[PDB]
């Protein structure tokens, strides 16, 4: 953002990010997950504070 | 002036804890309960009951003799003719 203009950074951008790639290596893919939250609680302590 | 505050010093004594909600009212009952209630009493034995034994031992032997001074005192009368 700023002085940029959006045309220069886009094909300035495919000579460089180009390289980068963009199939999966094995094919790898993340698995996330909709993760709980507990109801615990820690305490720690240092009363000299 | 004995309030939570107010009391000993203490330090880096960390501590984890969980919701009520977050576990079940009676866990590893059967697997960690029963065997932890059985060495209490194991431990719990030797010096408790053997005493009370001893009062069954008294208790009975006084009413054993009792009975027996009673009943045996007509017999008293029996063998004094």
């Amino acid at each position: 953002a700023g002085g940029v203009e959006h045309q220069q950074l886009l094909d300035l951008a495919q000579k460089h990010l180009g390289g980068i790639p963009w199939t999966y290596a094995e094919d790898a893919v993340p698995t996330l997950t909709p993760c709980r939250f507990t109801g615990s609680e820690i305490r720690h302590r240092d009363d000299a504070l | 002036g004995r309030e939570f505050g107010n009391l000993t010093r203490m330090r880096h004594v960390i501590s984890y804890s969980l919701s009520p909600f977050e576990q079940r009212a009676y866990p590893h009952v059967f697997t960690k309960g029963i065997p932890n209630v059985l060495r209490r009493i194991r431990e719990s034995f030797f010096r408790v009951v053997p005493q009370f034994v001893v009062f069954y031992l008294i208790y009975t032997w006084g009413t054993e003799e009792f009975e027996r001074s009673k009943r045996k005192n007509p017999a008293a009368y029996e063998n004094d003719k």
